[PDB]
RNA sequence: GUUGGGCACUCUAAGUUGAUAAACGAGGAAGGUGGGGAUGACGUCAAAUCAUCAUGCCCCUAUGAUUUGGGCUACACACGUGCUACAAUGGACAAUACAAAGGGCAGCCGCGAGGUGCAAAUCCCAAAAGUUGUUCUCAGUUCGGAUUGUAGUCUGCAACUCGACUACAUGAAGCUGGAAUCGCUAGUAAUCGUAGAUCAGCAUGCUACGGUGAAUACGU
RNA sequence: AAGAACCUUACCAAAUCUUGACACUAGAGAUAGCAGGUGGU
C-alpha cells in the first residue's frame, strides 16, 4: 500500500515512496531536517501536498543521489508529485497548474572553447 | 561461467557481434543477455590553425563501446564460441 | 624539423631524461599526443581522412 | 608584560600576544604555552605572576629578538662576503630566489621609477 | 530588448513570514550565490527589529519599505544639445526593486559591525522616515519635482 | 635541495682533479665546466677556473664557500645599466 | 573556412578507412598503417588507386585496394599483386592479404578525377579546359552535382588565384549527403597547383 | 549492498517514439528553429603561417653536423591578460553532509612535504562552497602572505644560473582603486571545488565537469 | 608553446667533423688509444 515516484532535478535522482502517515520525510535514513540545510528547501518540497490538500496524510521515504542539497530537495518535490498521481489521478489537474509535474530541464551549460566559461568571454581591449 | 567482453569503436558493429555470440551460445547453453557497459569517451581538443589563433579549436572524440555476455551451463559451447570470427573492429576477451 | 634533429631524437640518449617525443609523421616537437604519436596538425589531417580508427569530430 | 625585552599587548590572549616577539609565530606560541602550562585564552593582563614566570623560562630557550636578528644578519653578510650569486642579489636589491625581474619585483626594488 | 518585454520569474514565499517580498530581499542580500548566509542575516535582522521596536518584524519591514519606495524618478534624455532629466512615474514592480535595493545598499554603508545589525537599524530608521535609504528617496523626488516642467518630453 | 640520502653531488672527473693534487703545496688551477658540483671541504685552498658560458673565471675556495655550487661564483649574465 | 567534406561526415554517414581496435599498441599500429598507405601510394601511383582500407585481426592485415585500373594492380596472371604482397610482408613482418576492388565509372570518383586534372596540368593543359571536361563527364554519368577548383599560379601567372566551376547541386551543409571529395597537387615549373573536386552522387 | 536473493525502483546503452494564404488556450516532461554544440555562402583584409608539412625562384657545399657550458628566466621602466588580497556576508579551530566528468601498466614511520587490489560500471586517483558550534571584536589586526633567513622532501646524471612542495622564523605593499574601460539575459553572471592533455619533475594558463546560484530588460 | 635545468633549441662561447648526424685508459663530453639548411621571398 505505497505509491512510487521518480523525481529528477539537475543531476539529482530521487526515488520517492509514499506510505500513509502523519507527514514525516526521511532521506537516506536521515530526517529531512538533518539532511537539508534550509527550511526554505523543506517548504519547496512540501508544495505537492499543499496544492493537493494532503499535508500530514502520507509519510515519505526517499532514496536520493546526485547533485547537491537544492537539486536533491527539488528532485524529491518532483518525485512526491509523481507519486501523488498514483494515489489519485484526479490530483493531476491541481498539480499541473502549480507546475509541479514538470521536470525542470535546466542543466549546467557546457564550457565553450575560447570562452572562460559557458558564456563568459575574456576581457577585451581594442588598444 | 564464461565471461565475454566486447569492445569496439562503433556501436553498430558491437551489437551485431553481441547478437552473434548470443545466438551461437544458444545454438549449442544458457546465456545472460548482452549487458551494455558504459561507453568510454576520450576527447581531444586541438588548435585548428597551424600557427596562431589559440581561441579557434576543433574537438574530436573516440568512443569505446562495451558489452558483457555471461554464458552458464555450457562442452560444445566453449569450442563453438571460440571458433567464431568477429568483424575486424571488435576485440573480444573470453574469460572462460 | 631538421633531418639531424629527427635523427638525434631517434638515437638512444646518454640519459633517459633526454628522450623526448616528436611527431612520427612530420617530426614536430610540440603538441604531440602520446596515444597517436602525432602532432595536433597531423592528427587533424588523418582524422579527416577516416584513417585513425574510432576518431571523429566531437559535439555535445 | 615584558617577556623577551618586548612589551607584548596587554589586552590580547597569550597565544596572540606572544607572536609580537621577533622569532615567535603562531605555532611557536602554541608550543610555548603548552610547555609552560598556561591556557592560550588568558589575556596577558590576567596572567598570574607564577604563570608569567613559567612563560619567561620557556621563552628563554628560544632564539628570539636581538639574538635572532644577529644570526640572520650574519648569514646575509656571509653570502655577500663570499660574493655568491645570492650575495650579489642581496647587495643589488634584487630578488634572490630566481624570481623574474622583467615585471613584479617591487617588494625587493621599491616603488616604480618611471 | 528590441523584440519586446520578457516574462519575469516568480519566487516562493519565505518559510517564516510567508512573504514574497522577504524572499526578494534575501536575494538582494545574497552575494556569490551564498543563500544560507543571506537568509541568516535577514532572519537575525528581523529578530533585532522585533525587539528594538516592540512590534512584529514584518509589520515594521513593510512600513520601512513604503518609506523608501519612490513614486517619481528622473530619466536621462538627449534633446538637441541639452540633456533633460525627464520625470516619469515608477511602475509598481520597479518601486519594490528600488525599495529593496536602496535598503540593502544603504545598510551596507552603515557603521554597525555586523550586517544583521546594519540591516535592522536601516529598517528601524526607514520605518521612522529617516536613514540613508529614505534620504535617497527624498533626493530622487527632489530631483523630479525640479524637472516637473519637463514632463512633456518622452 | 638535494635529498640528504643521496649525499652531496660532485662530478667524478672534477673530484679526481682535486684528489690528484692532495698532498702537495704548489697547487695549480683546475679548469672545469662543472658549475653543478658542490664545493667540498677538500676544495679549500684550490682555485677553479669555472666556465661561465664563454670563459673560465677563477674561483678561489675559502671555508665559507663549502656546500655551495661552483657555479654560484661564476656569474653568467652581464648587467651594469638600465 | 569550409570544412573538409569528408572529415565532417566521418563516423556519421562515412565509414572509417582503418578498421581495427587497439589500446596500448595504438600508436605502433597507427604508424604501421601509415607506413603501408605511403608504400601503396608510391608503388601503385600509376594504377589509379582511389583509396585503401586496412583491417587488422590475429596478426593478419587485410588490405582492400579500390582502383580504377584493377588489371594493373593484379597484373597478368596475378603476378603484380603477388610481388606487392611480398614487399608488404617485409615492411610489416605480419601476414598481409590483399583484396582488389574495381571501381567502374572513374569519372565519378573524386580522387581519380582530381589526380587526372593534376596530371594534365603538369602537361601544360588549360586549367579551364580540364575542369570543364571533368564536369561534363561526371554529369553525363548521372552525377547529381560536381564542383572543381584549381588554385595557384594558373598558366604561370605571377599572381596566384582560384578558378572554380560547378554543375548540379553540391549541398555541403547537408549532413546526410554523401559528397565525395579529394585534393591533389600538380607540380608545375611555377610551383604548386591545388586541385579540389567535390562530387555528389545521390 | 560486503554477500544469500531479485531485475522491482535507479542506472547503464541499443532500438523506438517524443507534440504551429503564411503566420500571429487545451493536452504534454518539454510550445513554437525547446536549451547547447557541430556545421561558417560569393567575397574583403596581397590578413597569418616558407618555423608543422610541401613547394617555384634567390642561396654554400659551412648559413651543414656533434658535444660540454651559457642564454631563451636579464631589468631603470611602459602595456595587455590573470591570480591573491584589502576582511566580520570575515579569519582561526572542531564536528558533520551533498556531485559530475575523466585517467590508470610497471601506471593508479615522520609535525610536514614524503618514505617503507586493479588493463576497469569491480580497485585506485578521490569535493569545496555549505550546515552546526567555539573564539577573535573593527585593530594594517588572529586581514594579507609578498620578501628574506634557516632546515628539509621528491623527480631527475645533474635543481648555481633556473623546478615543485614542506616546516620554523620573517611579515612588504595593500583599508575597494583617476581619466577611462570589460563580461554577462538563467541554471547565465558571480562564486566553490574536480578532472584531463602536455608531462621524469614543473599550470595563477588551456580544455572540460559538476555544486551553490542571482539582479534586471520600461524602451529604441 | 597541450610542459625551455640537460634534451627540447633554433641562439651564444669553447672544443671538434668534412659523401658528413640523416637518405680498461684519456677527455667537460662528443670522441681517440650525393645529402643538409628552423637560410630569404
Ligand atoms: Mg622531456
Ligand atoms: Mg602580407
Ligand atoms: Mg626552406
Ligand atoms: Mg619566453
Ligand atoms: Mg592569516
Ligand atoms: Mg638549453
Ligand atoms: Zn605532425
Amino acid at each position: 500500500v505505497e505509491y512510487r515516484g521518480t523525481g529528477r532535478r539537475k543531476n539529482s535522482v530521487a526515488r520517492v515512496r509514499l506510505v500513509p502517515g502523519e507527514g514525516n520525510i526521511t532521506v537516506n535514513n536521515r530526517d529531512v531536517r538533518e539532511y537539508l540545510p534550509f527550511e526554505s528547501l523543506i517548504l519547496d518540497l512540501n508544495q505537492p501536498f499543499d496544492v493537493t490538500e494532503t499535508k500530514g496524510n502520507y509519510d515519505v521515504l526517499v532514496n536520493v543521489h546526485g547533485g547537491g542539497f537544492t537539486g536533491q530537495a527539488q528532485a524529491i518535490r518532483h518525485g512526491i508529485a509523481r507519486a501523488l498521481l498514483e494515489a489519485d489521478p484526479e490530483y493531476r489537474g491541481s498539480l499541473k497548474r502549480a507546475g509541479l509535474l514538470t521536470r525542470d530541464p535546466r542543466m549546467k551549460e557546457r564550457k565553450k572553447p575560447g570562452l572562460k566559461a559557458a558564456r563568459r568571454s575574456p576581457q577585451f581591449s581594442k588598444r | 561461467k564464461i565471461r565475454i567482453r566486447l569492445k569496439a569503436y562503433d556501436h553498430r558493429v558491437i551489437d551485431q557481434s553481441a547478437e552473434k555470440i548470443v545466438e551461437t551460445a544458444k545454438r549449442s547453453a544458457d546465456v545472460s543477455g548482452p549487458i551494455p557497459l558504459p561507453t568510454e569517451k576520450s576527447v581531444y581538443t586541438i588548435i585548428r590553425a597551424v600557427h596562431k589563433y589559440k581561441d579557434s579549436r576543433e574537438q574530436f572524440e573516440q568512443r569505446t563501446h562495451k558489452r558483457l555476455i555471461d554464458i552458464v551451463n555450457p562442452p560444445k559451447t566453449v569450442d563453438a564460441l571460440m571458433g567464431l570470427n568477429l568483424p575486424s573492429g571488435v576485440d573480444i576477451e573470453i574469460k572462460l | 624539423a631538421k633531418t639531424s634533429m629527427v635523427a638525434k631524437q631517434q638515437k638512444k640518449q646518454k640519459y633517459a631524461v633526454r628522450e623526448y617525443t616528436r611527431c612520427e609523421r612530420c617530426g614536430r616537437p610540440h603538441s604531440v599526443y602520446r596515444k597517436f604519436k602525432l602532432c595536433r596538425i597531423c592528427f587533424r589531417e588523418l582524422a579527416y581522412k577516416g584513417q585513425i580508427p574510432g576518431v571523429r569530430k566531437a559535439s555535445w | 608584560a615584558r617577556i623577551a625585552g618586548v612589551d607584548i599587548p596587554r589586552e590580547k590572549r597569550v597565544v596572540i600576544s606572544l607572536t609580537y616577539i621577533y622569532g615567535i609565530g603562531t605555532s611557536t606560541a602554541q608550543k610555548i604555552l603548552e610547555e609552560a602550562n598556561v591556557s592560550a585564552d588568558t589575556r596577558v593582563k590576567d596572567l598570574t605572576d607564577d604563570e608569567l614566570g613559567r612563560i619567561r623560562e620557556v621563552v628563554d630557550g628560544y632564539k628570539v629578538e636581538g639574538d635572532l636578528r644577529r644570526e640572520t644578519n650574519l648569514n646575509i653578510k656571509r653570502l655577500m662576503e663570499i660574493s655568491s650569486y645570492r650575495g650579489i642579489r642581496h647587495r643589488r636589491g634584487l630578488p634572490v630566489r630566481g624570481q623574474k625581474t622583467k615585471n613584479n619585483a617591487r617588494t625587493r626594488k621599491g616603488p616604480v621609477k618611471t | 530588448p528590441r523584440k519586446g518585454s520578457v516574462p519575469k520569474r516568480d519566487v516562493l514565499p519565505d518559510p517564516i513570514h510567508n512573504s514574497k517580498l522577504v524572499t526578494k530581499l534575501i536575494n538582494k542580500i545574497m552575494l556569490d550565490g551564498k543563500r544560507g548566509t543571506a537568509q541568516r542575516i535577514l532572519y537575525s535582522a528581523f529578530d533585532l527589529v522585533e525587539q528594538r521596536s516592540g512590534r512584529d518584524a514584518l509589520e515594521v519591514f513593510e512600513e520601512a519599505i513604503n518609506n523608501i519606495m519612490p513614486v517619481l524618478e528622473v530619466k536621462a534624455r538627449r534633446v538637441g544639445g541639452s540633456n533633460y532629466q525627464v520625470p516619469v512615474e515608477v511602475r509598481p514592480e520597479r518601486r519594490t526593486t528600488l525599495g529593496l535595493r536602496w535598503l540593502v545598499n544603504y545598510a551596507r554603508l552603515r557603521g554597525e559591525k555586523t550586517m544583521e545589525d546594519r540591516l535592522a537599524n536601516e529598517i528601524l530608521d526607514a520605518a521612522n522616515n529617516t536613514g540613508g535609504a529614505v534620504k535617497k528617496r527624498e533626493d530622487t523626488h527632489k530631483m523630479a519635482e525640479a524637472n516637473k516642467a519637463f514632463a512633456h518630453y518622452r | 635541495a638535494r635529498s640528504i640520502k643521496k649525499g652531496p653531488f660532485v662530478d667524478e672527473h672534477l673530484m679526481k682533479k682535486v684528489e690528484a693534487q692532495e698532498g702537495s703545496e704548489k697547487k695549480q688551477v683546475i679548469k672545469t665546466w662543472s658549475r653543478r658540483s658542490t664545493i667540498f671541504p677538500n676544495f679549500i685552498g684550490h682555485t677553479f677556473a669555472v666556465y661561465d658560458g664563454r670563459k673560465h673565471v677563477p674561483v678561489y675556495v675559502t671555508e665559507d664557500m663549502v656546500g655551495h655550487k661552483l657555479g654560484e661564483f661564476a656569474p653568467t649574465r652581464t648587467f651594469k645599466g638600465h | 573556412q569550409k570544412i573538409n567534406p569528408i572529415g565532417l561526415r566521418v563516423g556519421i554517414i562515412r565509414d572509417w578507412e582503418a578498421k581495427w581496435y587497439a589500446e596500448k599498441d595504438f600508436a605502433s599500429l597507427l604508424h604501421e598503417d601509415l607506413k603501408i598507405r605511403k608504400f601503396i601510394d608510391n608503388e601503385l601511383k600509376e594504377a589509379s588507386v582511389s583509396h585503401v582500407e586496412i583491417e587488422r585481426a590475429a596478426n593478419r592485415i587485410n588490405i582492400a585496394i579500390h582502383t580504377g585500373k584493377p588489371g594493373m594492380v593484379i597484373g597478368k596472371g596475378g603476378s603484380e599483386i603477388e610481388k606487392l604482397r611480398n614487399k608488404l610482408n617485409a615492411l610489416t613482418d605480419k601476414k598481409v592479404h590483399i583484396n582488389v576492388i574495381e571501381i567502374k565509372k572513374v569519372d565519378l570518383d573524386a580522387r581519380l578525377v582530381a589526380e587526372n586534372i593534376a596530371r594534365q596540368l603538369e602537361n601544360r593543359a588549360s586549367f579551364r579546359r580540364v575542369q570543364k571536361q571533368a564536369i561534363t563527364r561526371a554529369m553525363k554519368l548521372g552525377a547529381k552535382g560536381i564542383k572543381t577548383q584549381v588554385s595557384g599560379r594558373l598558366g604561370g601567372a605571377d599572381i596566384a588565384r582560384a578558378e572554380q566551376y560547378s554543375e548540379g547541386t553540391v549541398p555541403l551543409h547537408t549532413l546526410r549527403a554523401d559528397i565525395d571529395y579529394a585534393h591533389a597537387e600538380a607540380d608545375t615549373t611555377y610551383g604548386k597547383l591545388g586541385v579540389k573536386v567535390w562530387i555528389y552522387r545521390g
